[PDB]
RNA sequence: AAUCCCCCGUGCCCAUAGCGGCGUGGAACCACCCGUUCCCAUUCCGAACACGGAAGUGAAACGCGCCAGCGCCGAUGGUACUGGGCGGGCGACCGCCUGGGAGAGUAGGUCGGUGCGGGGGAU
RNA sequence: CGCUGACUGGGGCCUGUAGAGCACUGAUAGGGCUAGGGGGCCCACCAGCCUACCAAACCCUGUCAAACUCCGAAGGGUCCC
RNA sequence: GUCGCCUCCUAAAAGGUAACGGAGGCGCCCAAAGGUCCCCUCAGGCGGGACGGAAAUCCGCCGGAGAGCGCAAGGGUAGAA
């Protein structure tokens, strides 16, 4: 998107490998290297999910 | 404010919450002195004195049991009518240990909740 | 005094020489009668300031007359009045005037004057029991003084359908005090 | 009836600049007064004035009361020329709704004040109506 | 290379609110009443409003849809007599 | 009925609060109902501009508790006069007040028929 | 069955849209002609609105 | 057990039920009440939420009644505005003909009306 | 395709200008009650005193609003008959 | 000068319309204003007391919610967002 080194930075998150990812917008603003949550890659379902990229 | 926005305490709307749907308003009206619930179900529904502390006298087992039974039975009375799965009615206060009690009733009462 | 009519005809009526005016009374009304010529005379006297009544079929010779109306229109010539009697001993809504004299205090010496947002006095003394002309003027006037409700000074019939401290009549600088 | 941009964005919230209401003196009955019939964004200024000159010629007792007061206004030449016209304000008043209760020459027997107001009408602008009130003028 | 002031001049753009289907017509599981999208429909007609009473839409199917506050979310069912046994 | 108006406790606070950590801990030991509220404002009448800080201390204490305090705390205060305010109630000292409790007090608590507490009962 | 008998007058030349329809409706071809109908508030209405349109007669 | 009086859960009609002034009720009802080990529980205390129980009380929240002062409701006859038709004035505008016809403004009206169930109270 | 169409009669459901209205808001005038500034007086840390000048807010008499409306029609709409 | 987009007014009352006609906001953001389950009852005014004399902090009364909601308006609306 409109890449603006302004606390506005786009990122994703793997599925422990579940394989690929899924969309997400972000803001250093707070918690830098902070970013985790679960989902479900083509890999079965669910799976921890770091976001960092 | 509108009648229900200047007084205080109630939540009636947290009743209408379940109103939407789910089943009978297994509404359980309390007053320590005893417990009394009906069964307001959708459509200008009604009720069937399913369980009351007086209906069968008020016994002498306090909270505990009372409920334990009032409910059960209640549940008994109804499932004779032709209900089945009825939605609970915290009528008021938080599913206090009373409440919870009665509650049991239903459940044990076999009237799914 | 007299005034007739009561059918169902306001336009033409409301026209010519006869002005509308309902037959209003506690419990019953009856088509508008009267006339645009009587209103004159009498009204001219002092509508809701004294009182009389007219003989329509000798029907019911009673008082109360007007409790509303208006010369409304732009022109300033009334049309469509209200009429209500009172053969009861309940007479309340009684608004009769009150006059001073000129007592010399701020005027004929200080030139100063005085506003009288009052003048009238809607009260409720002894029903069918009021002096068409009641006067009360303890005098006083000038500088930054003022008098209103509160003080006043009511005779006989102890009503006051009104309140205290409020638009009585003070003395202001017609130029400077 | 073109009127203004708003009561606080263009020009709304003023004192309008004038010379207050009441004058003359009391009076319970005597109904002595003035009103109109003409419609016109009563020329403030012209207004303010007028009425005043009224006191100028009398002085004291005669309800030099007056029930008027402008409160909105026009606008015109300021900027380019004639086209896309922004707006520069000036001259507020109030609509004299085709006649109505003007100002009052109210008092017992004091025509010495009736003539006054009279002098007051003369002035004014939109013709004016010379009149009396409930009862007349004594 | 900028923009100016003292020229307020600021036209406004377009909307498109409505009551679509108004009150009491052939009811179709589709946009009920509208004046607040994201809306959250309801059940049958609606009668709740900053007015007092209520409004029936002698038209019944799945559901309709609200407008956020205005109108007055549905709930006071009302399938309509035209919802009985064929 | 002289068995009415005739009193029976009713609340009674006792606190303090400085544009600030712990001082309320000297508060905890004297009783047992900690007050945690946030004063504020935005000026320099003391250096208290901070309009959103936690300095307000207030150790609520009606009935039961207050009793132990009214007790062990009523001896060191020397006055008994004026400090008597209208609304049947009063406040002395480093910060303390107590309210009367005539029979027509409570009702003023109802969300409904909230009788604006008549002035002949209180 | 109040039967109504109207005639044609003041050409609707350029006059209100609808109004015209009420013309072709009631049944209104050429000018100054005469037609009749039953009271029927319907037909009635229309015509009336058309009022000034021409002339109505209670006949049969 | 298929009638009225009462209280209690409680619903519809969004103040002709609100405010407040005086009053009345506790056998029954209901609350206040009596205590606080354990269920749960207060950012502070079992005030509120809460478990167990008599005595005490109707003070308080409360229910029925009376009171128009504040409110709320609100006609008839009436005036503005106007759909439609046609005339006067250069003029801002005025008027007529036909169906619609408010608010405010006096009368006066209101101190709810009514559902279902539960406890009794009427062999 | 064939009575569905402009239009009228009926029936619901809507919009809420014109008008009107002052409790929402912002004006604004005559005034009363009042505290803020006065102002003259004990010399005035007195913060005690009277009162004719300006006011804020509440109360009475009044009045303007397209970006106000507790109120509310003319009329237009839309589905059905 | 100005061009996009969000709101008011203009639109005459369904919807919707110019004007270089009125006024005002946006090319953000919030990882927790997210999802639910559980509790809260606003501003304000008045009356009484610490540090406090605008302007808190607590305690006791009054309240068609006039506060409240990251941002402009407008709708909403505590039952509550």
């Amino acid at each position: 998107a409109k890449d603006g080194p302004r606390i506005i930075v786009k990122m994703e998150s793997s599925a422990g490998t579940g394989f690929y990812y899924t969309t997400t917008k972000n803001r250093r603003n707070t918690q830098a290297k902070l970013e985790l949550k679960k989902y479900d890659p083509v890999a079965k379902k669910h799976v921890v999910f770091r976001e960092k990229k | 404010p509108m009648r229900r926005r200047r007084e205080a305490r109630t939540d009636y709307h947290q009743r209408l919450r379940l109103l939407k749907s789910g089943k009978p308003r297994l509404v359980a009206r309390k007053s320590n002195k005893h417990v009394r619930a009906q069964l307001v179900t959708p459509n200008g529904d009604d009720t069937l004195a399913s369980a009351h502390s007086s209906d069968l006298a008020e016994y002498g087992w306090e909270p505990t049991g009372s409920a334990y039974l009032t409910g059960l039975l209640a549940g008994l009375r109804a499932q004779e009518a032709g209900v089945e799965e009825a939605v609970l009615d915290i009528g008021l206060n938080s599913p206090t240990p009373k409440v919870f009690a009665i509650q049991e009733g239903a459940i044990d009462a076999g009237l799914d909740i | 005094m007299e005034l007739t009519a009561k059918p169902r005809t306001p336009k033409q009526k409301l026209d010519e020489s006869m002005i509308a005016a309902v037959a209003y009374n506690k419990e019953n009304n009856v088509s508008f009668a009267l006339d645009r010529k009587a209103f004159d005379r009498a009204f001219r006297q002092q509508s809701t300031t004294g009182l009389f009544d007219i003989t329509v079929e000798g029907g019911e010779t009673f008082p109360a007359l007007v409790k509303a109306v208006q010369m409304d229109k732009r022109k300033r010539a009334p049309i469509h009045v209200d009429f209500y009697m009172v053969t009861y001993g309940e007479p309340v809504e009684v608004s009769v005037p009150v006059h001073t004299t000129g007592r010399s205090q701020g005027e004929v010496q200080g030139g100063l004057v005085d506003i009288v947002v009052h003048n009238l006095q809607i009260v409720a003394p002894g029903p069918r029991r009021i002096p068409q002309e009641l006067v009360v003027d303890v005098t006083k006037m000038n500088i930054g003084d003022h008098i209103t409700a509160g003080d006043i000074k009511l005779p006989e019939g102890c009503t006051l359908a009104a309140d205290p401290e409020l638009t009585v009549v003070s003395v202001l600088p017609p130029r400077l005090t | 009836s073109i009127k203004p941009t708003r009561r606080e964005y263009i020009s709304g919230i003023p004192g309008k600049g004038i010379a207050q209401f009441k004058m003359g003196n009391n009076t319970y009955p005597a109904q002595v007064e003035n009103v109109v019939e003409k419609p016109v964004q009563i020329r403030h200024n012209a207004l303010e004035a007028a009425r005043n000159a009224a006191n100028r010629f009398v002085q004291n007792s005669g309800k030099f009361r007056i029930r008027k007061f402008p409160f909105h206004v026009i606008r015109e030449q300021d900027g380019d020329g004639m086209r896309a016209p922004f707006g520069k304000s000036v001259g507020t008043a109030a609509r004299s709704h085709g006649a109505n209760h003007d100002f009052i020459a109210w008092v017992n027997p004091d025509p010495a004040v009736e003539f006054a107001w009279r002098r007051a009408y003369m002035k004014v602008t939109p013709t004016v109506n010379i009149d009396s009130s409930p009862a007349g003028n004594a | 290379a900028h923009k100016k002031g003292v020229g307020s001049s600021k036209n406004g753009r377009d909307s498109n609110p409505k009551y679509l289907g108004v009150k009491k017509f052939g009811g179709e599981v589709v946009k009920a009443g509208n004046i607040l999208v994201r809306q959250r429909g309801t059940k049958f007609k609606a009668g709740q409003g900053v007015g007092m009473g209520r409004d029936h839409t002698l038209f019944a199917l799945s559901d309709g849809k609200v407008v956020f506050i205005n109108k007055g979310k549905g709930a006071r069912f009302i399938s309509i007599e035209a919802a009985q046994t064929e | 009925f002289h068995e009415m108006r005739e009193p029976r406790i009713e609340k009674v606070v006792v606190h303090m609060g400085i544009g600030h950590a712990n001082a309320e801990d000297i508060l905890g030991e004297i009783t047992g109902q900690m007050p945690v509220r946030t004063k504020a404002k935005r000026t320099v009448g003391e250096f208290d501009i901070r309009e959103g800080d936690p300095i307000g201390a207030k150790v609520t204490l009606r009935d039961e508790m207050a009793e132990e305090f009214l007790q062990t705390a009523l001896p060191l205060a020397e006055l008994a006069t004026s400090q008597f305010d209208d609304t049947g109630n009063f406040s002395f000292g480093l910060d303390v007040t107590v309210n009367l409790v005539r029979p027509g007090y409570r009702v003023a608590k109802r969300d409904k028929a909230s009788r604006s507490i008549p002035t002949k009962h209180r | 069955m109040p039967r109504l008998k109207v005639k044609l007058v003041k050409s609707p030349i350029g006059y209100p849209k609808d109004q015209k329809a009420a013309l072709k409706a009631l049944g209104l071809r050429r000018l100054q002609q005469e037609r009749v109908l039953e009271d029927t508030p319907a037909i009635r209405g229309n015509v009336e609105k058309v009022a000034h349109l021409v002339r109505v007669e209670v006949v049969e």
